[PDB]
């Protein structure tokens, strides 16, 4: 029913939820000393994120 | 002289190989994580002309 409400498909449910629990950064920056890991956060940990 | 020979005995070590030397060396420094591309190459000629 709040499907059918908000109009969205099941496709779109399942693309939104197994693209939200990813930890991906391939970067590395030179502060003019050293080197710099850039990392991003993104999994789910707790039930407030997949809310 | 058998009773004797237990002087040097407990006064010698014991040791797994002996060093055996290469006609080469090779220099490794211990160092520290952090390092950019530029000063490794730096620091790199500078022990080779050392």
């Amino acid at each position: 029913q709040r499907l059918a409400q908000y109009g969205i498909s099941l496709a779109e449910v399942k693309s939104a939820l197994d693209a939200s629990n990813q930890e991906a950064g391939g970067s590395s920056i030179e502060l003019a000393e050293a080197e710099y890991m850039v990392r991003a956060s993104g999994y789910l940990q707790t039930l407030d994120d997949f809310n | 002289s058998v009773l004797t020979v237990l002087w040097p005995l407990n006064k010698v070590g014991g040791e797994f190989l002996p060093q055996i030397n290469e006609g080469d060396l090779l220099y490794m420094p211990s160092t520290l994580p952090g390092i950019s591309a530029a000063e490794a190459a730096s620091m790199l000629q500078k022990t080779d002309k050392l």
